[PDB]
RNA sequence: GUUUGACCUCAAACAGGUAGGAGUACCCGCUGAACUUAAGCAUAUCAAUAAGCGGAGGAAAAGAAACCAACCGGGAUUGCCUUAGUAACGGCGAGUGAAGCGGCAAAAGCUCAAAUUUGAAAUCUGGUACCUUCGGUGCCCGAGUUGUAAUUUGGAGAGGGCA
RNA sequence: UUUGUAAAGUGCCUUCGAAGAGUCGAGUUGUUUGGGAAUGCAGCUCUAAGUGGGUGGAAAUUCAUCUAAAGCUAAAUAUUGG
RNA sequence: GAGUCUAACGUCUAUGCGAGUGUUUGGGUAAACCAUACGCGUAAUGAAAGUGAGCGUAGGUUGGGGCCUCGCAAGAGGUGC
RNA sequence: CAAAAGUGAUGUUGACGCAAUGUGAUUUCUGCCCAGUGCUCGAAUGUCAAAGUGAAGAAAUUCAACCAAGCGCGGGUAAACG
RNA sequence: GUUGAGCUUGACUCUAGUUUGACAUUGUGAAGAGACAUAGAGGGUGUAGAAUAAGUGGGAGCUUCGGCGCCAGUGAAAUAC
């Protein structure tokens, strides 16, 4: 057979697009540790949208040169970012919706965007639209901490991460559906990936090993396991329960 | 003999002086990069049992090596076929690792010319030898016979044809029984 | 260093450099000291600490110590040599003949040692 | 079991009067072994009817079992013959035949009677387990005294010992040592692993305790 | 604080000389295949070479014993004639296939240590300071004589000085 | 000129000397068709002695023979752009 | 322009010279002449316990005789190379 | 998922999502099955790699050969195949 | 055609991959739980029989505090040491 569509995933023409274009997704950066009364915090400046996340952002100054020329500081996008009101930080902070703080420092049950995970990565989870997460891991959890990730799942914290209080502006991807496709088209050049699709049983066993039959069907399995090879292992991924 | 304080050590590195400092010296090692030089000899017994009656321009430099054997790449898309080559860590070759470490410090400085090397043990990342370098310029050496011959044209690149003692090796020189065949060149004979 | 196995004070490691005008003769180099030792030509061995590579000294506390005189450490190279009076920064030296200084030498060995 | 004490475990324990505790008779020496890792089964169960070189002593009470010439031979001797009615005659009752595993020890039985015996004298003599030699019609019964000394018995059967008697107070503490040696060389080298099989074993003399080697 | 120095690691600008490239064949080394044959057949085999890249020179390139003979005897490398399809290997199938001995040509031999641990009068060196123009002056790294011997151990074989 | 310096021959007196370890090769592989398979030869990793070690296609054993692990060297010869 | 200037084996033509002959590199009187290293159809055969066959020379069957060992020279086994 | 390895896409997206597969807005609804096979889950209990017998004297030396998992067995499950 | 390529299955040969275990590179204290070597140490039934019966063979324990296969008897099997 032919090469899989799935192994054209790691190089490719598809996989190249703009980069440098994209003003700052929505990570955060220097914000001050204090909290003294305060020494890298300020206001919000712009309402800027960045490619990739399919959402607004916004542009924040603090106690450094930020309005134009200096090219970093972005903002997550609460409603209603906006100029005139300041944002604030430290360790032991405000706990207000649209503050950028410790998960520590809030109780149990708080709702939070644009949160780190592993030991430091500026920001992680939830950062486009709609998106939020929920720590509920303090109090009987005692030294380590828990954010417990929205489907059902893990993930050990030991201290950890900072983010916005809150749940992030937009909603209207889920709360509001689409149209047609040519206008969906617009996600899938802001990410690199191929697009739409075609049946795995419409398309040959050569090009995909999910054909086979003069009456269509599927030819290997449909259910393949984890430790398996590039183009053995399509379909469902370890279907562990049917239905 | 009365040096048994290098000499005891470095045929003996078992000992408990060796695997304590190698440790720490391999550890000085993980800080530095392809070529790094080296003061006066680790081992300067057998240093100067090779050539090492010093002057400046009689260098040292410790060098490391590869790992994998003789890679070559992995195989994508087929794995059969005729099957010469399956591995991607498959033949070895003639020379020894001494020649690797060698030509890496040969090449980068061409006027420093190869001697010989000796092994100053290893860890779990590459091998390191101590190659000693000449210099063709720097006389004193060029008035002792033992040094004249290296530094005058024909004796650049001893490794790359077989001059030096590992490329010796790549050719047909160990004094037995089957010298008689491969007495002179591998291709005067023609790999018999 | 690891060199240094048994040591001697800061104050008295000076003293031990300038013996050289106040015996007689003295032999400098870290191979004379090795020399220095069977028929008992060295008397004080002058170990300096700080000669490089460090495989050079490690010879002194060893050797010089199993046929045996009584050594006793300098406290450096840099005023070892120039306190002799030769050309260079010797890395080591030795007292051979004694001019007046034995009473007053047996309390730069036999300090340390 | 050890060829360093096998003469010293005959000789201390023999010796004195304080170890083994001397009775008015002269005390039978044997040597039984010690079979560990043996599984009573088909392979590791010895069984035969072979002798030691220097006779492993055993007499006491002998009986004969003849007719014609060998009852004549028999008595010449000075032991008593039974015949055939005589064989039945301890079978018939519960005390004789049993008491016949007693202090009867040593057995003759002439050539056509031998075969006779294994018929009625036979599950009582299960446990001690007394059997008469092979002796003809045409053989001396006074040079077959030494011949029931040196045939002796060897039977794994239900345990995994086979006793065999070595000599007695008659032999010396040499003698005994090419007795002892012969009774395990016999089990030992014909099923591999060997001496790590063959346990601890001591020469018990009658009333003889351990003097384990 | 503060006063005075040696080796490891290990720089940048002025200013005599010195050099680039165009080219063929010959050789050594390295990443290093294959069309093919046993009518085919994955491991015999095209083969350590092509092709590509690296290295040395005017010749390249080799070599003076950790050798053969076989108790009779001899003594480097290299080329040629005898040799050898012998002695072995491979579905013992294509195929591949030495050594020793005699003769001919042209045949001379040498650099390193009691290892090394290495330091000064002087010899004497790589780098480098002052003088500031290759001439004069100075220090450290250092090579053996030498100032002067050991270390770890041993023998009756044999060497060295002086003229 | 005996060259105020370097070597040899000749002749005399007096007296006693050595060794190069990542190599020898090794658990295992291999540059070698590993087959009982020398040698050439050292990937991953470690690793040996100078009255002692090594070559000679199995080993115990015996006889003849050589002394590495640093290094250099003329010709018989190969070939062309002019 | 379509069976051929390589080159091996085997009958045979011609043939200096033959029970010993004929070489080669090369020398050199130079296509001559001299030298004679050395070849010339070439070893049976026993799963594991030797001999070396006259260019190469064996097989089948049998008599005589030399040598060694064990054991009671009762007799058994090779020597038949 | 690419690459010999360094190094990255996936991705400054994050489950309110990323992707492979099944699919198709609308509107009323959805009965039944554990033999056979896959994926997933579970521990009562069964199997698989490190002995030692033999040669120095007219018949009396030495050293190289059993333990784990998947499996068996037991438990969960049919928008994975049936 | 003992044809070529694309291209296939739990046939079979084999490999990148995948998965589990072991060793080197690579140091240092307590508490709790096993194995071997064993100084030492023990868990049992069919009836009759004085009485609480697995062996094995030599063949003989009736007392300086104290028996029941000597003798004599019961039993499927019958002392001691």
């Amino acid at each position: 057979g032919r090469v899989i569509r799935n192994q054209r995933k790691g190089a490719g023409s598809i996989f190249t697009s703009h980069t440098r274009l994209r003003q700052g997704a929505a990570k955060l950066r220097t914000l001050d540790y204090a909290e003294r009364h305060g020494y890298i915090r300020g206001i919000v400046k712009q309402i800027v949208h960045d490619s990739g996340r399919g959402a607004p952002l916004a542009k924040v100054v603090f106690r450094d040169p930020y309005k134009y020329r200096l090219r970093e500081e972005i903002f997550i996008a609460n409603e209603g970012v906006h100029t005139g009101q300041f944002i604030y930080a430290g360790k032991k902070a405000s706990l207000n919706v649209g503050n950028v703080l410790p998960l520590g420092s809030v109780p149990e049950g708080t709702i939070v965007s644009n949160v780190e995970e592993k030991p430091g990565d500026r920001g992680a989870l939830a950062r486009a639209s709609g998106n939020y997460v929920i720590i509920i891991g303090h109090n009987p959890d005692e030294n380590k901490t828990r954010v417990r990730l929205p489907s059902g799942a893990k993930k050990v914290i030991s201290s950890d991460a900072r983010g916005v209080i809150g749940v992030i502006a937009g909603g209207g991807r889920v709360d509001k559906p689409l149209l047609k496709a040519g206008r969906a088209f617009h996600k899938y050049r802001l990410k690199r990936n191929s697009w739409p699709k075609t049946r795995g049983v419409a398309m040959n066993p050569v090009d995909h090993p999910h054909g086979g039959g003069n009456h269509q069907h599927i030819g290997k399995a449909s259910t393949i396991s984890r430790g398996a090879v590039s183009g053995q292992k399509a379909g469902l991924i370890a279907a562990r329960r049917t239905g | 003999g009365a040096y048994k304080y290098l000499e005891e050590l470095q045929r003996k590195k078992q000992s408990d002086v060796l695997r304590f400092l190698q440790r720490v010296r391999v550890w000085e090692y993980r800080q530095k990069n392809v070529i790094h030089r080296a003061a006066r000899p680790t081992r300067p017994d057998k240093a100067r049992r090779l050539g090492y009656k010093a002057k400046q321009g009689f260098v040292i430099y410790r060098v490391r090596v590869r790992r994998g054997n003789r890679k070559r790449p992995v195989p994508k898309g087929a794995t059969y076929g005729k099957p010469t080559n399956q591995g991607v860590n498959e033949l070895k070759y003639q020379r020894s690792l001494r020649a690797t470490a060698e030509e890496r410090v040969g090449r980068r400085a061409a006027n420093l010319r190869v001697l010989n090397s000796y092994w100053v043990n290893q860890d779990s990342t590459y091998k390191y030898f101590e190659v000693i370098l000449v210099d063709p310029q720097h006389k004193a050496i060029r008035r002792d016979a033992r040094y004249n011959w290296i530094c005058d044209p024909v004796h650049k690149h001893r490794e790359a044809r077989g001059l030096t003692a590992t490329g010796k090796k790549s050719r047909g020189i160990n004094k037995g029984h089957k010298f008689n065949n491969t007495k002179a060149g591998r291709r005067k004979t023609w790999k018999r | 260093e690891r060199l240094t196995k048994e040591a001697a004070a800061v104050a008295e490691g000076k003293s031990k450099q300038d013996a050289s005008p106040k015996p007689y003769a003295v032999k400098y180099g870290l191979n004379h000291v090795v020399a220095l030792i069977e028929n008992k030509k060295a008397k004080l061995v002058l170990i300096a600490n700080d000669v490089d590579p460090i495989e050079l000294v490690v010879f002194l506390p060893a050797l010089c110590k199993k046929m045996g005189v009584p050594y006793a450490i300098v406290k450096g190279k840099a005023r070892l040599g120039t306190l002799v009076n030769q050309k260079t920064s010797a890395v080591a030296a030795l007292t051979e003949v004694r001019a007046e200084d034995e009473a007053a030498l047996a309390k730069l060995v036999s300090t340390i040692d | 079991i050890t060829s360093s004490q096998v003469r010293e475990h005959v000789k201390e324990l023999l010796k004195y009067s304080n170890e083994t505790k001397k009775r008015n008779f002269l005390e039978t020496v044997e040597l039984q072994v010690g079979l560990k890792n043996y599984d009573p089964q088909r392979d590791k169960r010895f069984s035969g009817s072979l002798k030691l070189p220097n006779c492993p002593r055993p007499n006491m009470s002998i009986c004969i079992f003849g007719d014609a010439f060998d009852v004549d031979r028999a008595k010449s001797c000075g032991v008593d013959a039974m015949s055939v009615d005589d064989l039945k005659k301890l079978n018939k009752n519960k005390k004789l035949i049993k008491k016949l595993s007693k202090k009867y020890n040593a057995f003759i039985a002439s050539e056509v009677l031998i075969k006779q015996v294994p018929r009625l004298l036979g599950p009582q003599l299960s446990k001690a387990g007394k059997f008469p030699t092979p002796v003809s019609h045409n053989d001396d019964l006074y040079g077959k005294v030494t011949d029931v000394r040196s045939t002796i018995k060897f039977q794994l059967k239900k345990v995994l010992c086979l006793a065999v008697a070595v000599g007695n107070v008659e032999m010396e503490e040499d003698v005994l040592v090419n007795q002892i040696l012969m009774s395990v060389n016999f089990f030992v080298s014909l099923l591999k692993k060997n001496w790590q099989n063959v346990g601890s074993l001591v020469v018990k003399s009658s009333m003889g305790p351990a003097f384990r080697l």
